[PDB]
């Protein structure tokens, strides 16, 4: 078992796919999503070890028979958890979720396909679905336990890298498996990048179909155009977004308190005072936790006004009366 | 600091009556609360009252506690076998340092005051041959359980070489026996040859003394 | 409900630490205390901390010998006491105390011997009766560890029967004394054996006690 | 309840003034929707959880709230679309000596998010000792077991609780209401209605080139100028008929 060491590419100005499925026209519309940063440093494999998935995996493959036939996504892909397994044969697209004990080397063979050797175990399944040249790009992502596929193809002619051009990218599939999905790997009979919390400014042609974006998070120049909702910028100064240093850590200073508070007194005594009598306390110089009486659910009503218990941990007071 | 004396130091009641116990405090409880616990022979000490005016859990209700200031006390409506055991006032808060306790009181069946039957044994033949000499002093079924013996040989008393083994209230006639050891060197033992323990006991007027000749 | 460390056993002179794990995170809010009790003797407090200040509190005996602290990882306070005696042979306990209660917990209790540990089978010693009812009995010397079950004639004789608690030797070794009162009409008509058995050294001696 | 279990559902049509007017339901509360609005409406897929729980456990269903079942069972999500239902289980899930079919988590390393599910039942460690599949102390078993005895208080009875949520993504619509569908008219003020995306406008055909999976064409007011019609696959305009001012 021998895997080839990874190289790393230039992202260029791949990873631009349709946030939605709205159609919009000659509009330079704006989002807020999970994008590939443009210019970005993505990982170069030959034909596969386990890529972790953090959030969102733009995923490309130049083929020209389908060498890359399917995908696998799961957290430790093993009989404990859940795991998702496709594959691209022919012209059958299957998706399968189940509980897998993979193999530690997926092999299919083949021109006739004979040899399916993937996984050794499938329990608990849940769900299944059945649907160099070509240069293939997909984005995977899991949200809110969404698991969305978007996917284009484009006709290439090159093998250096990937080819500085512009396309967008078609949703595919959204499946609600609901898989927390940390790891995956491709299978074998290419580069990978990785998602990130962005803003794009998409520009919808005549016909609904992307042509160009700004990543509004890549330079000063992107920026201005992101502000001023346009490709164009002439000669000018413009104010794009404010500049705050962001704090360096946390500082908390409390007095030299020391004791306890004797809530007892007041909560466990044996007896308690008429009404008209309410018996009061006063609690000074003392520390007192707060999420210990919150979390005991002897108590038929609790009620804060002004406050809230969550938040009452981490507070600091004069004097507490405590009226029984 | 904070001083808890109970009193009484043992408490002789029969099944059936009121038992009182009395835990006084050096200083008054201004930040602090009272315990009453039981704990009995080979047993974990349990708590029975905690706040000093509350019953724990499945505590039986003749069980009761009050008091303020710096006096409280422990009350049982009806005494039963089962509550024949020792008895502790802790004073405990907040603050660590305002935990100590009391010395401890003691439950015993009341009886009539039992004269101890003394018995005196001397070392074993066998026990000679390994080079000491140990004499026993037996006093078997004395009631109440507060006793005194002092060893003497030829007259002499003596301290610091014996051990004393008492063991609970006897379950049939409610009284004690307590087995006190001199231990000595055989060539010590061979010393001297009058060997005598002295009983002090409330069933007892004036002490017995049960003596005896090494060699007879 | 606090959980201790085992019972434990060491030379004199040694040191022994004795833990007290708390569950969950209710270990910083509450007030440990250590208290120890030599057996036949009463309740003598030790010492308390806070695991939330870490600050340790002694009585005033056990100042420098011992020392208590607390970690919140494992939500364990530990005492450890050292030099050892035979004087601090005695079981521990750990007592928590809540901000919210009144309602002092304890742990099951922990024992912890300082003395000479060995298996070694029990010396049963006839103490033979002074020559209407005398006493007759044996002595069960200098064996380890505990315990030692003392009947006579084989459980047949009970009545009058007093088994004494074994009383630990200064040697380490315990002395036990296990009696019986007859009518001395029965000394020479009644031959009396007093069977010890111990289990941890599984010796069994049966001794005919025999009047001199 | 922490083994909720869930079902899917689409392609088919579903009424749902029959689940309101009966009374045999506790609790019958929707949020971001309403019942009476419910049985003219669309949406792309149907998710209903039916799970068991205690009466007082109730209010841990709902969003925006937190509790042992909440934080470690069953967690909403704060824009949850949907109707909670609840009726009482205490008649059948309830037995005189105990009903321990039912389990609910007690322990978990952090809060679950929401729509997810876990069925571990690793030993909980609460405490720095490794447990390795040991019950012990500080070494929890991850599920606790209800009582649900028939002589329990209301409080305590179970209760069967069904969540229906409704996503309605840019898909086209597979689960409708029980109305039946128009004749299309086009080239006149209509008061239209696709999917439940009422409206009124002057549908005309369109020159539009919309995408397989594209639905709605929205405009730069968010307005939704251009629809796909969803027995005719054909792109349809709305233009707001007609307006202006009336001098004198
Ligand atoms: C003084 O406090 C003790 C214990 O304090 C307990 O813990 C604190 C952090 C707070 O949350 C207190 O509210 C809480 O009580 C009280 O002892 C407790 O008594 C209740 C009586 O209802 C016991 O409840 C039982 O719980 C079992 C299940 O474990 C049920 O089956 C029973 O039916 C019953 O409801 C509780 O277990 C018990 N707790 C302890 C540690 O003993 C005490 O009553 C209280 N006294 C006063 C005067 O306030
Ligand atoms: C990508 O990362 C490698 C090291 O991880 C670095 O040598 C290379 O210059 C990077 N490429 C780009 C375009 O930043
Ligand atoms: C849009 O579609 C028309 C239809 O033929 C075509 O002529 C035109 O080139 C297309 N433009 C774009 C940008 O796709
Ligand atoms: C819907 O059904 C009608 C009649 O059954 C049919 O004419 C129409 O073609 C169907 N719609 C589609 C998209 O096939």
């Amino acid at each position: 078992r021998t895997q080839l060491p990874p190289a790393y590419t230039n992202s260029f100005t791949r990873g631009v796919y349709y946030p939605d499925k709205v159609f919009r026209s000659s509009v330079l519309h704006s989002t807020q999503d999970l994008f590939l940063p443009f210019f970005s440093n993505v990982t170069w494999f030959h034909a596969n070890p386990v890529l972790p998935f953090n959030d969102g995996v733009y995923f490309a493959s130049t083929e020209k028979s389908n060498i890359i036939r399917g995908w696998i996504f799961g957290t430790t892909l093993d009989s404990k958890t859940q795991s998702l397994l496709i594959v691209n044969n022919a012209t059958n697209v299957v998706i399968k979720v189940c509980e897998f004990q993979f193999c530690n080397d997926p092999f299919l063979g083949v021109w006739m396909e004979s040899e399916f050797r993937v996984y050794s175990s499938a329990n608990n399944c849940t769900f299944e679905y059945v649907s160099f040249k070509n240069l293939r790009e997909f984005v995977f992502k899991n949200i809110d336990g969404y698991f969305k596929i978007y996917s284009k193809h484009t006709p290439i002619n090159l093998v250096r890298g990937l080819p500085q051009g512009f396309s967008a990218l078609e949703p595919l599939v959204d499946l609600p498996i609901g898989i927390n999905i940390t790891r995956f790997q491709t299978l074998h009979i290419y580069y990978v990048g990785y998602l990130q919390p962005r803003t794009f400014l998409l520009k919808y042609n005549e016909n609904g179909t992307i042509t160009d974006a700004v990543d509004c998070a890549l330079d000063p120049l992107s920026e201005t155009k992101c502000t001023l909702k346009s490709f164009t910028v002439e000669k000018g100064i413009y104010q794009t977004s404010n500049f705050r240093v962001q704090p360096t850590e946390s500082i908390v200073r409390f007095p030299n308190i020391t004791n306890l508070c004797p809530f007892g007194e007041v909560f466990n005594a044996t007896r308690f005072a008429s009404v008209y009598a309410w018996n009061r306390k006063r609690i000074s110089n003392c520390v007192a936790d707060y999420s210990v009486l919150y979390n005991s659910a002897s108590f038929s009503t609790f009620k804060c006004y002004g406050v809230s218990p969550t938040k009452l941990n981490d507070l600091c007071f004069t004097n507490v009366y405590a009226d029984s | 600091d904070i001083v808890m004396t109970q009193s009484p130091g043992t408490l002789s009641l029969s099944p059936g009556e009121r038992a009182t116990l009395s835990c006084r405090a050096s200083q008054s409880f201004t930040s602090s609360y009272l315990a009453w616990y039981q704990q009995k022979p080979g047993q974990a000490p349990r708590l029975l009252i905690y706040g000093a005016s509350s019953r724990a859990t499945g505590i039986p209700d003749r069980f009761s506690g009050t008091g303020s200031g710096t006096d409280f006390t422990l009350t049982i409506s009806r005494l039963e076998p089962e509550d024949f055991a020792v008895y502790y006032c802790q004073q405990y808060g907040t603050s660590p340092r305002m935990y100590t306790f009391g010395q401890g009181t003691k439950v015993d069946i009341k009886r009539t005051v039992a004269a101890p039957s003394v018995f005196i044994f001397p070392p074993s033949d066998e026990q000679l041959k390994s080079g000491t000499a140990s004499v026993v002093c037996l006093l078997n079924n004395f009631y109440p359980r507060e006793a005194k013996v002092q060893w003497k040989v030829d007259n002499a008393l003596q301290s610091g070489n014996s051990q004393e083994s008492v063991t609970e209230q006897d379950s049939k006639d409610s009284t004690y026996s307590l087995s006190s050891t001199l231990t000595l060197s055989k060539a010590d033992y061979e010393k001297h040859k009058v060997y005598a323990c002295e009983v002090t006991h409330q069933g007892l007027s004036s002490p017995v003394t049960k003596s005896f000749n090494r060699g007879e | 409900q606090l959980v201790q460390s085992g019972a434990e056993v060491k030379k004199p002179g040694s040191s022994v630490k004795v833990s007290c794990k708390a569950s969950r995170g209710t270990f910083n809010t509450y007030v440990f205390t250590w208290v120890r009790q030599a057996p036949g003797q009463g309740l003598e407090w030790m010492g308390g901390i806070i695991p939330f200040f870490g600050t340790a509190d002694y009585a005033q005996k056990f100042q420098g010998r011992v020392t208590i602290t607390a970690d919140d990882s494992t939500s364990t306070a530990y005492m450890e006491l050292s030099s050892l005696r035979s004087e601090d042979t005695a079981v521990y306990y750990c007592s928590r105390l809540s901000q919210w209660d009144l309602l002092p917990m304890w742990g099951q209790g922990t024992l912890v011997t300082v003395s000479s540990a060995s298996t070694k089978g029990p010396s049963v010693f006839p103490l033979a009766p002074s020559s209407g009812t005398a006493a007759l009995g044996c002595l069960v010397k200098d064996y380890f560890p505990e315990p030692v079950t003392v009947s006579w004639n084989s459980g047949a004789l009970t009545s009058g029967v007093h088994t004494f608690p074994a009383v630990l030797q200064s040697s380490g070794l315990y002395s036990l004394s296990s009696v019986v009162t007859v009518p001395s009409s029965s000394l020479g008509t009644q031959t009396y054996i007093c069977n010890v058995n111990h289990k941890p050294s599984n010796t069994k001696v049966d001794k005919k006690v025999e009047p001199k | 309840v922490y083994a909720w279990n869930r079902k899917r559902i689409s392609n088919c049509v579903a009424d749902y003034s029959v689940l309101y007017n009966s009374a045999s339901f506790s609790t019958f509360k929707c949020y971001g929707v309403s019942p009476t609005k419910l049985n003219d409406l669309c949406f792309t897929n149907v998710y209903a959880d039916s799970f068991v729980i205690r009466g007082d456990e109730v209010r841990q269903i709902a969003p925006g709230q937190t509790g042992n079942i909440a934080d470690y069972n069953y967690k909403l999500p704060d824009d949850f679309t949907g109707c909670v239902i609840a009726w009482n289980s205490n008649n059948l899930d309830s037995k005189v000596g105990g009903n321990y079919n039912y389990l609910y988590r007690l322990f978990r390393k952090s809060n679950l998010k929401p729509f997810e599910r876990d069925i571990s039942t690793e030993i909980y460690q609460a405490g720095s000792t490794p447990c390795n599949g040991v019950k012990g102390f500080n070494c929890y078993f991850p599920l606790q077991s209800y009582g649900f005895q028939p002589t329990y208080g209301v409080g305590y009875q179970p209760y069967r609780v069904v969540v229906l949520s409704f996503e309605l993504l840019h898909a086209p619509a597979t689960v409708c209401g029980p109305k039946k569908s128009t004749n299309l008219v086009k080239n006149k003020c209509v008061n239209f209605n696709f999917n439940g995306l009422t409206g009124t406008g002057v549908l005309t055909e369109s020159n539009k080139k919309f995408l397989p999976f594209q639905q709605f064409g929205r405009d730069i007011a968010d307005t939704t100028d251009a629809v796909r019609d969803p027995q005719t696959l054909e792109i349809l305009d709305i233009t707001p008929c007609s307006f202006g001012g009336v001098s004198v």
